């Protein structure tokens, strides 16, 4: 089926040697490779962006389409055929970052052959003297800093990596990607535009025979994708929830689901909505909560019920509440999502934790509603 | 060799420390994992609880309503379901990896529909429709570390026993570098999702970048507690990873809630049962007594249970609160025992849901001792004359005297002031503190009535009400010694 076919070639693990909107990054990073293994130096690349922007998929895309274990060979332009041996290792996925120099031993030399212990980068260096050419790809490199220490101990992983990258007669590259003179050479991925974001689309989709979205539609998904920071995964999951709402409500699908995708999964409550679903003893508890937190900011659900017991008998409205009555309209206000209740130390002379309001609504539509209710003023 | 500590009671379990990545010796050396006897999941304390029935309990006319109302045993959650269901058979049926966020409040059925969406996503693979797949539940809340998981996670599919370090990196090994002909497709449940989320946040990307790779075939299905959770506490990796797509499960509305209670009471209400009026023991279809539960009972229970929280688990557990009152009363007027027409009326509900709400705390300021009202008389005082929410205890005591001395011409301080500085007796002096002054304050910091700071000097430390003061004003001028002066 196409629809089946279409959300599988739109899930964020999805596949597609440049990509449709990164053909000047990846002669950026043709030409680092070209200087690289050429000339037989060893090099450093810092690759940075924000999220989504495709920095792991060009690497990927890289590694497999242009390329002891993992022997492989790099084809010049002037086409020598040169013999390399590229791994890509992820950061975060390793227990510590001082086993990484270990684990590129572990990418690297054979089972059959004996397995020397690496325990940093000075085995390492000792172990690539008689070397063809090595190339590791570092990803989230920026998660090989340490988050405890201070800045000495933090970079003690990443200057060794630097140094062995660095370092002459040895052929040990290094890009590391990472988000957002032997300094590494610099390359920022930028955020897609709506265009851009259009043509990896279409580029995606043409292995499809028929398109099930109207471009318009796709053009409208990729403006709205195309914010401050906007990613490519934040597209696909829009796309794929608008098939996900087209084929749960029942063709080209239209630019209208696309606006179902962007209302159904975007609550967007309003506090008219709340405090207009509330009646008038929940919406005067409201009012002496925000009147309380006013003269006091710092106040408990007990102070707060002391202030509602002191304006119900100044102002004499109705009865006055018991304070667990009181405490469960301030759930019921938890329910509603206006009021919420916290448990949070005190920072008197006696600090023990206590049960502490805070308000997420904003004053203005909040006065704007109790305004038009006359038996409410004097809690205003 | 002389030790300068020792550790007498180190428990080590039985786990290798090699990963998955140095099993075989390349990548076309790993077989068809589908095949092995150990992979893929291919109890013996079930027996240890067993005893033998010597006796013959009797189940009364409530004993079904109580134990059917419990919350082992989908009407409301229908659109929910069909998302989620959908989601997940498209990625089972492509060779997908997908991430499914689900959050909500307690009790609004999460676990509830992702394990019926889990059964019937089973079923469909037992009718070779889909590929089968393999399905692992991990719960935060439910592990001693949170790096447990990754213990948990791949001894559900390899079937070995490995530390979480090696455990990740065979994690990591398998989801990207095993083809997916020699795979099979895992979906997995992180329930208390909030409960894995540590300072480094390593856990949280593993799980949500492992659903990123082409080869993985990793289903992961997150509930959450609350929708704003990868905005406030995780990265704009994970938050990037986890996706835009977020299914809320609302609070039940009071037709859901009444729903969901006339489903576990179809069957049983306007029913007929005979009933033995010598042991009590009923039995569905001796005397033919017919029970009923009110539909307006149920209605007021479930309005009250939606605008508080919305929770099939308060719904349920306030109906058996009425049936359970209802029994014991039962029990109470016909005399039996534990070896025409019974009811759960209305006023078994509104018990039921006001025996949460009645305030013991003035209760129990109105039940106490003379000296620890005077106690709370005297600082209610303080608060009063010098406005401060903290009052020294050397100003209680000076006050309490000052209380004692001053309307001495009431007849109970003339009968009380000889208990209260020298126990009634002769031959013992005149007491700086009254007789159980400490007693009294120890009692009212055991209730949680006063906080004490932590200082060494008795005088200078101060005392607070963490109770609020109008309803210790209303327990004091319930007292008529303390109301009268
Ligand atoms: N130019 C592109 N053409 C096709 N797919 C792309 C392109 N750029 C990104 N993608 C897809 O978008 C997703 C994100 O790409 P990638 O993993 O490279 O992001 P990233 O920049 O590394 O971000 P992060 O810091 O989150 O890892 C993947 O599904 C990838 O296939
Ligand atoms: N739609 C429903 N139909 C019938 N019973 C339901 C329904 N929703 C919830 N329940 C009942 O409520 C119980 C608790 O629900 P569940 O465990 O799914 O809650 P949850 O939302 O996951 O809560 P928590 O956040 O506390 O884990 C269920 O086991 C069941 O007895
Ligand atoms: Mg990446
Ligand atoms: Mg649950």
């Amino acid at each position: 089926s196409i629809f089946l076919r279409t959300k599988a070639l739109l899930q964020k693990s999805s596949e597609l040697g440049a990509l449709p909107a990164r053909t000047a990054e990846y002669e950026q990073v043709m030409n680092f490779l070209a200087k690289a293994i050429s000339e037989h130096r060893s090099d450093s690349l810092y690759i940075t962006g924000p999220p989504g922007t495709g920095k792991t998929a060009q690497l990927d895309m890289i590694i497999r389409q242009k390329f002891l274990q993992n022997l492989s060979w790099f084809e010049l332009p002037d086409g020598r055929l040169e013999s390399v041996a590229v791994t890509s290792i992820n950061c975060i996925s390793l227990g510590e970052p001082s086993s990484i120099f270990q684990k590129i031993f572990d990418s690297f030399q054979d089972l059959n052959g004996p397995t020397l212990q690496i325990k940093n980068m000075q085995h390492l260096q000792k172990f690539l003297e008689p070397y063809t050419t090595f190339v590791v790809v570092l990803d989230e490199m920026d998660r090989l800093l340490h988050a405890n220490t201070s800045e000495t101990q933090s970079v003690r992983t990443i200057l060794e990596l630097f140094l062995l990258a660095k370092l002459p007669t040895v052929s040990f590259v290094l890009i590391g990607m990472a988000n957002s003179g032997l300094l590494p050479q610099t390359i920022v991925f930028q955020p897609y535009t709506a265009e851009q974001m259009y043509e990896i689309v279409i580029q995606k989709m043409s292995s499809l025979p028929t398109i099930i979205f109207q471009p318009m539609a796709i053009k409208f998904a990729a403006k709205k994708c195309a914010g401050n920071t906007g990613d490519l995964r934040k597209l696909f999951d829009v796309l794929r929830g608008s098939i996900e709402i087209y084929e749960l409500e029942k063709g080209k699908i239209g630019l209208n689901y696309i606006a179902k995708v962007f209302s159904k999964f975007v609550n967007n409550n309003s506090t008219r909505t709340r405090i207009a679903k509330l009646n008038i003893q929940q919406k005067l508890i409201l009012c002496t909560i925000i009147q309380s937190l006013k003269l006091n900011s710092d106040a408990t659900i007990d102070e707060s019920f002391d202030h509602y017991i002191k304006a119900i008998t100044k102002t004499d409205t109705l009865a006055p509440l018991q304070r667990n009555e009181f405490l469960e309209i301030c759930t019921i206000l938890e329910t509603c999502g206006l009021v919420s209740i916290k448990k949070t130390k005190c920072k008197g002379k006696t600090k023990r934790f206590v049960d502490k309001i805070d308000v997420d609504l904003d004053m203005r539509e909040f006065y704007d509603e109790m305004t038009k209710i006359s038996i409410l003023k004097p809690f205003l | 060799v002389i030790r300068k500590f020792t550790k007498k009671n180190v428990a080590r379990a039985k786990k290798k420390y090699t990963p998955f990545s140095k099993r075989f010796k390349s990548i076309a050396a790993i077989p068809d994992l589908t095949s092995l006897p150990e992979f893929y999941g291919n109890s013996r304390f079930e027996n240890k609880l067993k005893t033998t029935q010597k006796h013959q309990i009797v189940e009364t006319i409530f004993s079904k309503v109580k134990k059917q109302l419990n919350s082992s045993y989908l009407p409301a959650r229908e659109n929910e379901f069909a998302s989620i269901y959908l989601s997940a058979y498209s990625a089972i049926e492509s060779d997908s990896a997908t991430t499914i966020y689900v959050a909500g409040t307690p009790g609004v059925g999460k676990t509830l529909t992702v394990r019926e969406v889990v059964k019937e996503l089973l079923s469909s693979s037992a009718q070779r429709e889909i590929p089968d797949f393999l399905y692992v539940e991990i719960n935060g809340l439910k592990m001693v570390k949170p790096t447990d998981c990754y213990e948990t996670l791949w001894n559900k599919v390899s079937g070995e026993r490995l530390t979480w370090a090696a455990s990740m990196e065979s994690l990591e090994f398998y989801f990207k570098r095993v083809p997916k002909n020699k795979k099979k497709t895992i979906v997995v449940l992180l329930d208390e999702l909030d409960a894995m989320v540590t300072k480094s946040q390593d856990i949280m990307y593993n799980f949500f970048n492992w659903t990123t790779y082409e080869n993985a075939k990793l289903i992961v299905i997150a509930v959450a507690n609350t929708m704003d959770l990868p905005e406030r506490q995780l990265g704009n990796k994970i938050t990037s990873r986890i996706g835009f797509t977020r299914i809320m499960f609302t609070g039940y509305t009071h037709e859901e809630l009444k729903n969901i209670i006339d489903l576990r009471l179809k069957g049983l209400n306007d029913s007929f049962f005979y009933v033995d009026t010598k042991t009590g023991n009923a039995i569905l279809i001796v005397r033919k007594v017919r029970l009923r539960m009110s539909a307006d009972a149920i209605e007021i229970a479930s309005r009250k249970v939606a605008s508080v929280s919305g929770d099939a688990r308060r719904a349920l557990k306030v109906c058996k609160r009425a049936a359970e009152i209802a029994e014991k009363h039962y029990m109470a007027k016909h005399g039996y025992g534990y070896d025409g027409v019974q009811t759960v009326h209305i006023t078994h509900v509104m018990k039921a849901l006001n025996e949460t709400l009645n305030s013991h705390v003035i209760t129990f300021m109105t039940r106490l001792s003379f000296t620890a009202k005077l106690f709370i008389y005297a600082l209610l005082n303080l608060m009063k004359k010098n406005g401060s929410q903290e009052q020294e205890l050397g100003d209680i005591v000076d006050e309490i005297k000052l209380l004692i001395e001053v309307n001495g011409s009431n007849k109970f301080v003339m009968e009380i002031a000889k208990t209260l500085f020298q126990q009634g007796s002769d031959n013992i002096s005149e007491q700086l503190r009254i007789i159980s002054w400490d007693f009294v304050l120890n009692q009212l910091l055991d209730a949680g009535i006063l906080f004490k700071q932590t200082m060494k000097n008795d005088r200078i430390c101060c005392v607070k009400l963490n109770i609020s003061v109008e309803e210790a004003k209303r327990a004091m001028n319930e007292d008529e010694t303390l109301r009268n002066l």
